[PDB]
């Protein structure tokens, strides 16, 4: 499939920790994603790619009711490293980091693997992670660190019926599950809920180090955000803790061009070394 | 003992103080550490591993001994840091029918590698001879059974004998094991403890609506205000201890000696008496 | 320490019933008593490992119950001449040597394995106190690296006791008579395996013997076979 | 070493509370053991295990073990619970260490004995007998508890019940030999190299466990004790 | 037997304080009266040299 | 230990760079040496020293040194250049370590024989012969590179052309005995204590120096290899 680019606009600020706070500006420096970046239009009207995670990814699904179910993040999806399978099946949840390579592919009863190994978590969480013109939307940003594997979810029921994009609004992320393993992933596994016995296309991104001034409301809710690097107007907004920024002139970072090349120039060589003379001869020494 | 449990268990309080009354033990040696300690120190799972042995063969389970079931059944290396808890079993897995249920697997060819379980019942070779099964003047069977009766004596009779292997890999630890924790006294200046959240201050009642995944909680700069409770949800606020400036007015050490204390910043209620702004 | 009659000669094949007491328990654990038969001159021979199921040989002496806390041997029955030493093991506690009795004289008249395997010994004739004298029982049948073998000593006028018992490849324990002056070490592992002398302390005068099994923990092992010991002849 | 009050206080009907500290070589690793001795007869086991108590043992008892020191409790005490109380453990290191003994003063069927005592010449000694009736002697051991007219006491050696390894204490090490016999009831003790030192009673106690009392660190007790002759050597 | 060297006490000691003692320990709370019974001994062991 | 890849590709026409990696106590110190080894064939020297190349090898392959590491080119691969190429080395802690192989695949006169192989019993063996024809045995030193089928190469022992001290490995030391004699060119092995592990060839390696590959760190090489037994053992 030749897979498009979206303009993904103002989503993704998820909460960085558990603080409350009120009617405050908050300027965090964490993974976030960048605002109005491209990210890719993978359609499931069949598509199972393998995608690299860097460091984080937004996840999307527009799903009617079970299309898109099941996460297959790893490392290697093989049988030597582990892996991990979280799968939403009816009302529960499974989460597991066993070393379950695959079957034959990754499609969906447990038709996605077919093997037995030694595992590390069986987190079997009872109370599940997931109107003619109204779909849903729902969001997941996966993140990882040295110690936890944290998802981030939002579920919003979006009403507009224009062509399948991302829609207008800020919308942060609520944290429900804090997995403590710890297990390096690489790779990023999708899969839909087959079922053979325009429907829906996932977004997904890639989050970056950066900065984002937050403004939370007076109950203690994110209301909206602004990046940092984006452009001249959000540097100034960073710079200065208010979204309102008056009229003038206000000095921001300074710039300093990097050097590109570089040169180490040393004197001619000369007056060589006598050992020419050394090991060419007749009668040496004893 | 041919056939041994492997129990991986994590993400609990592992509370070891109940241990010591659930069933009467006979064993609670522990070589890597104290009961009392061991309930302050994460890990990140534990091994269970479970087995029969005779009275005699209690002694056998050590981090590094040799005998008939300890370097053919099941070895323990030099660094096994949990407990051998043990006890009789001589009330309910003997009786008086027969029991050709067990073995300890008496022929081998070498010493096995240390915490390995090895199920196998193929028919022990003695070399010079290829035995593709046959039970005679070369080669037998190298399993045999117990003769657990209950009319003996203690040393030959049923020991259940349980290990809890600890380990500690690069992986965040699971279970850790009870936490303490005490009642909370409100409108008194008192130090708090709250999730490693330290500090000091008045616990007070606050009407600030939480999100249900807020914990603590700070202030537009850079301080902690207040905080959930671990316990029941109730939403408290934590404001300093009471503190401030002791001024003396004094009229001069040239007619009297009265002086007058202004303490700044209290309601009189907590350090004539007045109260000013 | 057994209890075993010194002697045994009134109603020869009709009343004898000899057995070993000094028991006061169940036998421990694996209820498994057996009866060496020590002649002058060879080496023993088994006669019977369990109370039934005799192995090969003379069909007239079995029935080994265990009456009271005693094994009673029924050997009534059996013959009018016989010149020989019935010896019985017990006391299969964990690690604990000694399970032999005491010289018992059976002889109901008193007057009146070759090629099985192997038999080979070292043959120390003259040996000088002190020293490392090798002693080994190549056997060119049974593995001589895999099975549960053991050395046994025996003196003029004094019983048997376990003096050296070897497991299959991961065990070199010793009996308390020597307390670790004596050092096992095994040969190599396709040709045969011997033993060591260590320095002995004057009491390793006793002859010596390799038993391809184990005595008080012993295996049908198909059978039995013994070889015949040498004097070690010390001069201190 | 294990710390205990020499002689408490107390009035009746009420509760006290005697203590006993140790290192966590001997009690962190191991359990306590509580033993009640009367002034004049022979001592008896109160409280084993710091968890469980002898049918004769009444609920007027109690132990606790939090920390690395345990902890006695009598509710209720009177006159009858005028005794000595003493604390035991096994370390380690090979070694039963007893505690010092407590004088809770307050003014308002098997027979183990043994034998073989009797004045001797120092330098040399005799054997040390005992003896019981129908207790089954294979499955359980004994120990060697000796007390000094006046003072306290402490543990010389142990004998399992399955007659294989055996310890002794600290002191007696290596001039002791201990072992039994196939024969009825019995336990010999033979002594050397008698430092003139030894005037004391060497109670023959009776145990509940089989092996040593050092692979079985929950199970371990001492069960009745048993009339012990009076040995006094005084050079 | 000319070097003499002390053992462990129930206190600590003082800076700048001799700890010359004569008697004889008492382990826990059981005085064992000047003859040495468990436990108990004399502060004066001798330093052995080869 | 040397870094290399396991298996490469390349296209016909131009030139690929075969690279191995190691650090300065093996290839810092001394010589790398590459071996190309063609699918059924007996091996052969293909580059010695990093500068020059032998009589046989022509021009079409090239080596560097530069840094801690080994670099090779072939300006103008065809079909005959598809074969393994190893990378050998020896290391100052007496060895001689070996690559792994390179399968770069592109999909478009003395005699050195040497037997003595052979299925025996396990845990015993037999000793492995060598000869040769006129080849001046007492100037040259041999070496014994085994190769397991399918497997890589790996260096067993080496024995210098003045008979005097030789070098095992870190896994056969002990239990092999090399040697020679002063009849005909031949070569004596004797291997002890068989593990099952030695299903390989055992090459009979003639080499070109005088002394131990450990003095000689610029001149230490292999001459043209022979047809060796293939001794399975299997249990
Ligand atoms: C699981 O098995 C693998 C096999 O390589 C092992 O490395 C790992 O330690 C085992 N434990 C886990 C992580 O389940
Ligand atoms: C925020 O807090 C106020 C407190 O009165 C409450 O009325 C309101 O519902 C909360 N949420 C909104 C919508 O502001
Ligand atoms: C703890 O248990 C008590 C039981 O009454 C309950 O009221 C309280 O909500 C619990 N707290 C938490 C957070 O588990």
């Amino acid at each position: 499939l030749p897979p498009a680019y979206t303009n993904s606009f103002t989503r993704g600020v998820y909460y960085p920790d558990k603080v409350f706070r009120s009617s405050v500006l908050h300027s965090t420096q964490d993974l976030f994603l960048p605002f109005f970046s491209n990210v890719t239009w993978f359609h499931v009207i069949f598509d199972n790619p393998v995608l690299p995670f860097n460091d984080g990814v937004y996840f999307a699904s527009i799903e009617k009711s079970n299309i898109i179910r099941g996460w297959i993040f790893g490392t290697t999806l093989d049988s030597k490293t582990q892996s991990l399978l979280i799968v939403n099946n009816a009302t529960n949840v499974v989460i597991k980091v066993c070393e379950f390579q695959f079957c034959n592919d990754p499609f969906l009863e447990f038709r996605v693997y077919s093997s037995a190994n030694n595992c590390t978590f069986e987190y079997v969480s009872q109370p599940f992670l997931m109107q003619g013109n109204f779909k849903n939307l729902r969001e997941f940003v996966f993140k990882n660190i040295d110690g936890y594997f944290k998802i981030y979810s939002k579920h919003t029921p979006i009403i507009v019926r224009e062509p399948e994009d991302l829609p207008q609004g800020f919308s942060a992320l609520e944290p429900l599950v804090d997995l403590p393993i710890g297990i390096n992933i690489t790779r990023f596994q999708t899969l839909l809920a087959l079922h053979r016995s325009g429907a829906a296309a996932y977004y997904v991104g890639y989050l970056q180090p950066r900065t984002f001034l937050l403004k939370y409301n007076e109950n203690g809710t994110i209301t909206d955000a602004v990046d940092c690097a984006l452009d001249p107007l959000s540097e100034t907004k960073c710079t200065l803790k208010s979204f309102t920024v008056e009229k003038g002139i206000y000095q921001t970072s300074n710039f300093r061009v990097q050097p590109t090349e570089s040169i180490v120039r040393f004197p001619n060589i000369t007056n060589l070394c006598p050992f020419d003379e050394v090991f060419n001869a007749t009668r040496f020494a004893s | 003992v041919y056939a041994w449990n492997r129990k991986r268990i994590s993400n609990c309080v592992a509370d070891y103080s109940v241990l010591y009354n659930l069933a009467p033990f006979f064993t609670f040696k522990c070589y890597g550490v104290s009961p009392t300690k061991l309930n302050d120190l994460c890990f990140t799972n534990v091994y269970a591993d479970s087995f029969v042995i005779r009275g005699d063969e209690v002694r056998q389970i050590a981090p590094g001994q040799t005998g008939n079931i300890a370097d053919y059944n099941y070895k323990l290396p030099d660094d096994f840091t949990g407990c051998v808890i043990a006890w009789n079993s001589n009330k309910l897995d003997s009786k008086v029918s027969g029991n050709y249920n067990y073995l300890y697997r008496l022929f081998r060819k070498s010493n096995l590698k240390p915490f390995e379980r090895d199920i196998s019942t193929e028919i022990y070779q003695a070399g010079n001879k290829p035995c593709n099964g046959v039970a005679g003047f070369n080669c037998y069977f190298p399993l045999r059974s117990y003769s657990f009766r209950p009319t003996y004596g203690v040393g030959h009779q049923p020991y259940r004998v349980v290990v809890l292997s600890f380990e500690l890999l690069h992986a965040p630890a699971t279970v850790c094991g009870p936490k303490k924790s005490t009642n909370l006294v409100k409108n008194k200046c008192v130090n708090f403890n709250f999730n490693g959240l330290k500090g000091t201050g008045v616990l007070t009642e606050s009407n600030k609506k939480f999100l249900p995944f807020q914990q603590f909680g700070r202030d537009i700069a850079d301080t902690t205000d207040a905080v959930r409770d671990p316990q029941t949800l109730e939403i408290l606020d934590i404001t300093p201890c009471s503190f401030g400036g002791v001024s003396v007015i004094t009229p001069g050490t040239n007619t009297s000696n009265q002086v007058a204390v202004l303490y700044q910043g209290v309601n009189c209620t907590e350090v004539n008496v007045f109260q000013t702004r | 320490v057994l209890t075993q009659p010194p002697s045994a000669s009134g109603s020869p094949g009709q009343s004898v019933t000899i057995s070993c007491t000094g028991t006061s328990s169940d036998f421990g654990g694996y209820n498994s008593v057996s009866w060496y038969q020590q002649h002058p001159g060879k080496a023993p021979k088994l006669m019977i490992y369990e109370v039934s199921k005799r192995p090969s040989g003379v069909p007239d002496r079995f029935s080994g119950s265990k009456s009271g806390n005693t094994a009673s041997l029924t050997v009534s029955g059996l013959q009018a001449e016989d010149e020989a030493d019935y010896y019985c093991s017990s006391y299969a506690g964990s690690n604990n040597f000694d399970v032999f009795g005491t010289g018992t004289k059976v002889t109901v008249l008193g007057g009146g394995g070759g090629s099985e395997v192997q038999l080979v010994e070292s043959g120390g004739g003259l040996i000088q106190p002190g020293g490392s004298l090798r002693l080994s029982c190549a056997a060119s049948g049974f593995t001589v690296s895999s099975n549960y073998m053991s050395w046994v000593r025996q003196a003029p006028g004094k019983g048997l006791e376990w003096v050296s018992v070897i497991y299959s490849g991961g065990s070199t324990y010793y009996a308390d008579s020597v307390k670790g002056r004596f050092t096992i070490s095994r040969d190599n592992s396709e040709n045969t395996l011997y033993l060591q002398m260590n320095s002995l302390r004057a009491e390793d005068t006793a002859v010596y013997y390799c038993a391809r099994g184990e005595i008080q923990p012993y295996y049908y092992y198909g059978m039995d076979v013994w070889g015949q010991g040498t004097t070690v002849t010390v001069s201190s | 070493v294990l710390t205990q009050p020499p002689s408490a206080s107390g009035t009746p009907g009420q509760r006290v509370t005697i203590s006993c500290s140790g290192s966590s070589s001997n009690i962190g690793s191991n359990t306590v053991n509580w033993y009640q001795q009367l002034p004049g007869t022979a001592p008896k086991l109160l409280i084993y295990s710091n968890n469980q108590r002898p049918s004769g043992v009444p609920d007027r008892f109690s132990g606790s073990k939090s920390g690395t020191s345990a902890s006695l409790a009598i509710s209720g005490l009177q006159s009858e619970d005028e005794a000595d109380y003493y604390c035991a453990a096994w370390d380690d290191s090979l070694n039963w260490v007893f505690g010092g003994g407590t004088k809770l003063t307050v003014l308002g069927e098997v027979q183990l004995v043994e034998s073989g005592g009797g004045v001797v010449q120092p330098g040399g000694s005799l054997r040390l007998s005992c003896a019981a009736s129908g207790f089954r002697f294979d499955d359980h051991a004994m120990h060697w508890v000796r007390q000094a007219p006046g003072k306290g006491l402490e543990w010389v050696s142990v004998i399992s019940g399955d007659g294989g390894s055996t310890y002794y204490a600290d002191s007696v090490k290596g001039r002791f030999s201990i072992s039994r016999d196939d024969s009825k009831n019995s336990l010999y003790l033979q002594m050397n190299s008698l430092r003139t030192e030894d005037t004391a009673l060497y109670y023959c106690a009776k145990d509940r466990s089989y092996g040593p009392p050092d692979v079985f660190n929950y199970e371990y007790g001492m069960d009745v004790w048993g009339q012990g002759t009076t040995v006094t050597v005084s050079s």
